[PDB]
């Protein structure tokens, strides 16, 4: 019922694209 | 009581139950704490004292 | 995100944590304490006894000599240079940490002070006061006063202004954090010392066998000006069964306890009504007044200040005051040595009286049993002394000694009529040697273990050592327990398992120690905002005022503490007052305490406000704030800077110490506790607590753990002792301690060949840099009973994996050697000694040495091989075992390689030490491959040795062809209850299959059911069981094996470094018994317990053989007349004689241990005569 | 017990007996000031005492965020908001009775049902 | 320090796929799992070998050489 993964490699890209 | 319920539910194929039955390692308290409930924690044979003012 | 005012989630707190670690770091307390000390405390210390004045009076001998002189030496500003080193020839140059480490030089900078030398003179007309006037001689230059060791990565260090490229150029590891000192080439870290806070009244109860029932003690301490501590105690004599219980106070230099009433009268309050007003503040507390009756009855005789003062004075231990200076002596004592923390100037008796009344009131409350005795383990009453205060007090002592020496030189020159030389008046070696000694050794003088050699075995070990603390253990308490107040300040699991368990603490990840500031501005602010002075406080006309305390000093009272506290909190939040300042409002006790002193441990927390917009309390920090934080985080890899300091100044987070934590309510998480108020059966059962008065919120509970405890995956699923064991062991796992190991020369170093980051990681490790310098490998582990070679915490390892490079390590060992010059005659030199000119040279091989006596790097060396060849001259007229001819003129002093070690010489460097003598350092590499004795441990307390190694064809295999790299016994799981190991294995399997990093942070929403669903989505059994086949026969195993990746660590203990046997070897000179130490081919100890076991077995002959044939065995001759072993035996001539007995035919020989002979000779020296006789004199 | 202090020198008065009237006076031991007694009680020892049970009650007790809130009814104003706490005496002989303070009238009541 | 030549568990050659893995991650914007699958690493023993490797040789190469030539 949750995501047991640390998403950091592309989470930065996602945030930068959102900006 | 919770430990008893968990042990009763355990099947014969359970490996921890096999170890406990054979007496090699483990026990009822171990099964209960791993499956049902760790239980009350005591320091100096008493419940957790109020380290802070009127609270733990 | 979408709205700049929406509430944040539990995931957003990690951005705040990342900002906190970006701004502060992990050695922030060390660096900040040292920076504060160097910046302010040095000048403060020098500005205490700066002036030294020596007056030479008239010395009336003739009318032509009647002038009196006065010489004054004053210290002004202090200057500090950059780290520098002066060589033997006198050339000084800037010093860098790498050169200091290599050359065994102290990383320190010079201290300079401006000195003003004035001289006044006056005409000493008899019977008149003098008028000193300057004689137009006012000299004024910088004087060297010693070298101050500089902490690395500090404001005064060279690496603070260096970038990553600069560090690489300077041969420094960017990941290095500093926080230590380099003394004589050895890295030394100052362990924080825990002490009881001062200027706080503590009331304790005494046991039955004593005349004192309750005692209120205050260790009055002043942080600035004299640095001495004075203790004041108020004792309530008599027990509950006594007919008269009085109160008596012990004052310094009084030798006796004076009644409180007499002390009050000496302080100027003669009326008993006024004394009781000062003590008890309620007109109806007849119980306390009844208990106070005996005090006034005892102090009835004294009724005036003069009599009370003389009564106190005559008790003092001075014996110089005859009959009239008694009153003034008592007044001076009560003014300067009584409650010095309040003030030491005349005209403040009212404050002293009020504080004494406060102490007596607290004591009487405890005696009436309205409050419990103060807890000694409360972390809010404790202080942690970092490198700052420690060096401050050490420098204070050394500077006092220096000033004393300066005055002594002034007196000597003036008296003996010598020339004044400043270079000799001020000796810089005082400061330099004092600091160097106190840092090189743990003896904090001229306490022990204050300074320790920094651990560089692995990065996490270094971090833990830099964030360690110590508590010196007559006391009546249990400091070894984990107190409640320790929450969020020290790790609850990281502590040694030996004798230091509970005394050595480790700071939490987000814990910090305050550096202290000036309280005078806060005093002025309180005074101007309505704090009524204590000199006109009448309790009877205002029984609602709140007492205002600042640093344990009762400064006054306030009428509206609500508004006062609101204003103070607003100022602290917006940043007008230093955030480190602690403010506590005890509403029930009507007290407002403000703490500014250094040494208080605090941690940050979110701020909760009403925010009536949503109708319920919510965190001040919003998603817009988090967005700006993350934008600043990712822009570095240009919006306006937004940092943890920005949050602190915007009042979204607040520093809270243990004392202030007593008066706040903290919400654990904002997900469910903040919102006003089916459930998954797998999720944990969490208590809401249904509280609507929260004032703060935890950033994340996972931050209560320390550096070592933040590596454990799912520590909340483990038994706490296993977490402690893992915290201890993780500091013995091999990794990559630094990236500059190829240029560092350490005694011993271990480097893993192929480090791997854990599949199941923790969010905290991101700030510990565990993914950059990992210590361990992800081994495929199967939990099964395969062959019985993994029983009792043993393991089976894959020989094929070992061949391919599993858990292989490099071992670097360093040897140092110097050319010592003994006087002007004797000197040692590096040489390749020859068999014809060198005596006592080792039996090893000298073929590998060069003309300089050193082996070039890349050459292989084995046991007994000499790596540094050195020779020294010998004096003539000394022949040893013959073999000494005129040809021999040198003797070997070479350094041989360790007997059991071998490898290839890696790097040899030659340089000169501080004294200019040539010395060399030689490093040897070796490869350590796993063996059947090596120790490996996981991150859950499961440690074991390799029982046996099997090849791939013999290991069990699954249908997929995957074989285990390691097999552990199932029996280790149940008793130890390390469910985190199994959960980590399952998570690692899922992570490896999906290509992700397992989130193993302690308190999250991840559940075993979810991990199992993810695993089943990949085509594997949901619980991780797989069908395996026997390697020997290929038949399926009846039971299915838990199979998956797991993070394993290689520990420092290797069997090849412990195995040692001895048949015979060298014996110690003193006892002539086998020498101690396996490195010197020493023997094992057959102790008293072994002797007792053999006695129980009845093996008398074996016991005798062990104690005689396997150890010292000596034959001695004893006279039959006297049992003394003083028989001269010319065995060659077959003659015996016992001079004194005049006999030669009554000698016996006995076999006794040389230890027994030594004992008997020692008794003979001590005048006891143990006479040994071979025949009996009395019947049984 | 009502301790009384002197009117002229603010010292502590002590009991005395006048046989001429067979009465009780309070006299000062140093200045010679006397005053007829008002009550015959001069000493009290309270071996079992209830003083301090409600100690610490102030006009701003409700501002403390640590005190627990309750929904009990105050039987003088009919309010539902209040803060309750246990006895403040630390003697290991007291009961677990709760004392409730009302945030609307500053009245204190107790949950005792045995003696009240 | 550098990518292992062979997988520890089974012995598959994985030292020739480090550059390809990095290129897939950077240029192709592919996830780690997808890149590992595309590289031909099916068993999780090799998947972890390439997924959990830390490249410390790059950091070691930042220091100036001890000896020139
Ligand atoms: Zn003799
Ligand atoms: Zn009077
Ligand atoms: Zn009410
Ligand atoms: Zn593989």
């Amino acid at each position: 019922n949750a995501s047991p993964f640390i998403k950091r490699d592309r989470m930065r890209r996602n945030f930068l694209r959102m900006r | 009581k919770a430990g008893r319920l968990a042990e009763v539910n355990l099947k014969d194929l359970n490996n921890v139950k096999q170890m406990v039955m054979a007496g090699s390692k483990g026990s009822f308290i171990n099964i209960a704490q791993m499956s049902a409930c760790v239980g009350q924690q005591s320091v100096e044979g008493k419940r957790i004292a109020f380290g802070f003012v009127d609270r733990t | 995100f979408e709205d700049e005012s929406a509430p944040i989630t539990a995931e957003d707190s990690w951005a705040v944590i990342s900002a906190f670690f970006r701004e502060k770091g992990l050695v922030s307390q060390q660096l900040d304490s040292f920076n504060q000390f160097v910046d302010y405390t040095l000048q403060d210390i020098i500005c205490e006894d700066s002036t030294l004045i020596l007056e030479q009076l008239a010395q009336h001998t003739t009318e032509s000599d009647n002038i009196s002189r006065k010489y004054e030496i004053s210290f002004g500003k202090i200057y500090v240079t950059k780290p520098m080193v002066n060589e033997s020839d006198g050339v000084t140059h800037a010093l860098y940490p790498q050169e200091a480490r290599l050359r065994n030089l102290t990383y320190s900078s010079g201290l300079f002070v401006d000195v003003k030398k004035r001289t006044y003179e006056a005409i000493d007309v008899p019977g008149r006061e003098l008028k000193y006037e300057l004689i137009a001689e006012e000299s004024e230059g910088k004087v060297f006063i010693g070298r101050l060791p500089i902490m690395l990565r500090s404001k005064n260090c060279y690496l603070s202004e260096a970038t990553e490229s600069d560090l690489y150029k300077l041969k420094e590891c960017p990941f290095d954090m500093g926080g230590y000192f380099i003394i004589n080439g050895s890295e030394k870290v100052l362990i924080a010392q825990e002490r009881s806070a001062g200027n706080i009244v503590q009331v304790f109860k005494k046991a039955a066998p004593s005349p004192i029932s309750h005692v209120a003690e205050i260790r009055s301490a002043l942080e600035k000006g004299s640095r001495f501590i004075s203790t004041l105690q108020v004792k309530l004599y008599g027990r509950e069964g006594s007919s008269a219980r009085t109160i008596k106070a012990t004052l310094p230099y009084i030798k006796q306890d004076i009644p409180i009433v007499i002390i009050f009268r000496a302080l100027g309050i003669i009326p008993d009504g006024e004394i009781l007003e000062h003590i008890c503040y309620d007109v109806n507390d007849w119980q306390m007044l009844e208990m106070l009756k005996p005090c006034v009855e005892d102090g009835f005789v004294i009724q005036d200040r003069e009599t009370a003062l003389d009564f106190i004075g005559r008790r003092g231990t001075a014996l110089g005051i005859k009959k009239e200076k008694r009153i003034q002596y008592a007044k001076d004592i009560l003014q300067k040595e009584f409650l010095p923390h309040i003030t030491q100037l005349e005209g403040f008796e009212s404050r002293k009286a009020f504080f004494l009344g406060y102490m007596i009131n607290r004591l009487l409350l405890c005696a009436l049993d309205r409050k419990d005795q103060d807890d000694r383990d409360h972390f809010g009453k404790k202080r942690l002394d970092l490198a700052g205060p420690l060096l401050a007090q050490l420098f204070k002592t050394l500077f006092k000694k220096l000033t004393k020496d300066i005055f002594r030189y002034m007196q000597r020159t003036v008296e003996e009529a010598h020339d004044f030389n400043m270079k000799l008046a001020i000796n810089a070696k005082t400061i330099t040697s004092g600091l160097k000694y106190a840092l090189a050794t743990g003896n904090w003088g001229e306490r022990a273990g204050v300074s320790q050699v920094l651990n560089r075995y692995t990065y996490s070990s270094t971090l833990s050592h830099l964030r360690r603390t110590n508590t010196p253990i007559g006391k009546l308490a249990k400091p070894r327990q984990l107190h409640n107040t320790h929450w969020g300040l020290v790790c609850p699991a990281e502590t040694p398992e030996g004798q230091a368990c509970g005394l050595v603490k480790n700071l939490s990840l987000m814990s910090c120690i305050s550096v202290g500031t000036d309280p005078m501005p806060i005093i002025t602010f309180l005074s101007e905002w309505g704090m009524e002075p204590l000199e006109d406080y009448v309790p009877h006309q205002s029984p609602d005022a709140t007492r205002v305390f600042v640093n344990g000093v009762w400064h006054g009272v306030h009428r509206n503490p609500a508004r006062l506290m609101e204003t103070l909190r607003t100022l602290r939040r917006k940043g007008d007052i230093n955030p480190e300042v602690s403010m506590i409002r005890d509403i029930r006790e009507k007290e407002l305490k403000i703490f500014t002193d250094a040494g208080r441990v605090y941690r940050p927390l979110f701020i909760v406000e009403d925010d009536e917009s949503l109708g319920h309390k919510e965190l001040k920090v919003r998603k817009g704030h988090i967005a700006k934080l993350m934008a600043t985080e990712y822009q570095d890899i240009d919006v306006e800077e937004y940092t943890w300091s920005s949050l602190l100044n915007e009042g979204l987070v607040e520093y809270i110490d243990a004392e202030e934590e007593e008066s706040i309510l903290i919400a654990m998480q904002p997900e469910d506790l903040e919102p006003a108020e089916d459930v998954d059966p797998a999720k944990r059962i969490r208590v809401s607590h249904h509280a609507t008065t929260f004032t703060h919120c935890e950033i994340h509970p996972s931050m209560i753990l320390g550096v070592a405890a933040s590596i454990i995956p799912f520590p909340d699923h483990n038994q706490s002792p296993r977490n402690t064991y893992q915290s201890a062991m993780g500091k013995q796992a091999m990794g990559v301690f630094l990236t500059n190991y190829n240029v560092r020369m350490d005694t011993m170093a271990n480097i893993l060949y192929y480090p791997q980051k854990p599949l199941g990681t923790t969010r905290a490790m991101e700030y510990l840099k565990f993914r950059e310098l990992p210590a361990g490998q992800n081994a495929i582990v199967a939990i099964a009973c395969y062959s019985g070679y993994n029983q009792e915490d043993s393991m089976i390892m894959n020989q094929s994996s070992i061949d391919r490079g599993l858990f292989r390590s490099l071992f670097f060992r360093s040897y140092m050697d110097q050319e010592k010059k003994y006087g002007m005659s004797i000197t040692e030199t590096f040489e390749k000694p020859q068999r014809t000119n060198t005596l006592r040279m080792k039996h090893g091989t000298y073929d590998k040495l060069d003309d300089d006596g050193l082996i070039a790097p890349g050459v292989r060396v084995s046991g007994e091989d000499v790596i540094i060849g050195k020779t020294t001259p010998i004096s003539p007229d000394e022949e040893e075992l013959g073999q000494r001819t005129a040809y021999h003129s040198k003797r070997d002093a070479s350094t041989p390689l360790r007997s059991t070690e071998n490898g290839i010489v890696d790097q040899v460097l030659v340089t000169t030490n501080q004294d200019g003598l040539k010395f060399v350092k030689v490093r040897v590499r070796t490869t350590k491959i796993p063996q059947i004795g090596d120790k490996f441990a996981s991150r859950h307390g499961q440690k074991g040795t390799i029982g046996i190694t099997y090849r791939r064809e013999d290991m069990p295999f699954t249908a997929e062809g995957i074989v285990p790299d390691l097999i552990i016994n199932p029996h280790a799981i149940p008793s130890r209850m390390t469910v985190a190991h199994l959960i980590e294995c399952l998570l690692s399997k899922v992570a490896a299959l999906s290509g992700n990093e397992g989130d193993a942070s302690p308190f999250t929403d991840i559940t075993v059911e979810g991990i199992s669903k993810l695993l089943r989505e990949h085509g594997y059994q949901s619980r991780g069981f797989e069908v395996m086949y026997n390697g020997h026969t290929g038949k399926k195993l009846m039971a299915q094996i838990f199979f998956g990746p797991t993070y394993y660590q290689r520990l420092r203990h290797m069997v090849d470094d412990k195995i040692h046997a001895r048949a015979r070897g060298p014996m110690q000179v003193l006892t002539r018994q086998p020498v101690e130490g396996r490195s010197r081919d020493g023997g094992l100890r057959f102790g008293e317990m072994e002797r007792d076991c053999m006695i129980a077995h009845g093996a008398a002959s074996f016991l005798k053989e062990r104690l005689m044939e396997a150890s010292d065995a000596f034959r001695v001759h004893i006279c039959g007349i006297c049992g003394l072993m003083t028989v001269i035996a010319k065995l060659n001539h077959n003659q015996f004689e016992c001079k004194g007995c005049d006999n030669k035919i009554d000698i016996y020989q006995i076999h006794i241990p040389y230890a027994a002979k030594l004992l008997f000779q020692e008794l003979m020296a001590m005048n006891i005569t143990p006479r040994l006789y071979t025949d009996r004199s009395r019947d049984f | 017990t009502t301790f009384r202090f002197c009117r002229d020198c603010n010292n502590m008065l002590y009991p005395r007996e006048d046989k001429e009237n067979n009465r009780l006076l309070f006299e000062c031991r140093t200045c010679s000031y006397v005053e007829e007694a008002g009550s015959p009680l001069v000493y009290r020892h309270e071996l079992i005492t209830n003083i301090g049970e409600t100690a610490g009650v102030v006009q701003d007790i409700g501002s403390d965020p640590t005190l627990p809130r309750s929904d009990r009814e105050c039987p003088k104003c009919h309010s539902r908001e209040n803060v309750f706490f246990q006895s403040q005496q630390r003697r290991k002989d007291t009961s677990m009775v709760l004392f409730f303070v009302c945030l609307s009238c500053s009245h204190i009541f107790t949950s005792d049902q045995k003696n009240k | 320090m550098i990518v292992p030549v062979r997988c520890f568990s089974c012995g598959k050659v994985v030292g020739d796929k480090w550059e390809s893995y990095l290129n897939l991650l950077q240029e192709d914007e592919l996830d780690e799992g997808t890149a590992l699958s595309r590289l031909g690493l099916k068993r999780y023993c090799c998947r972890r070998m390439i997924l959990t490797h830390v490249d410390l040789i790059e950091k070691f190469l930042r220091y100036n050489p001890l000896e020139k030539r």
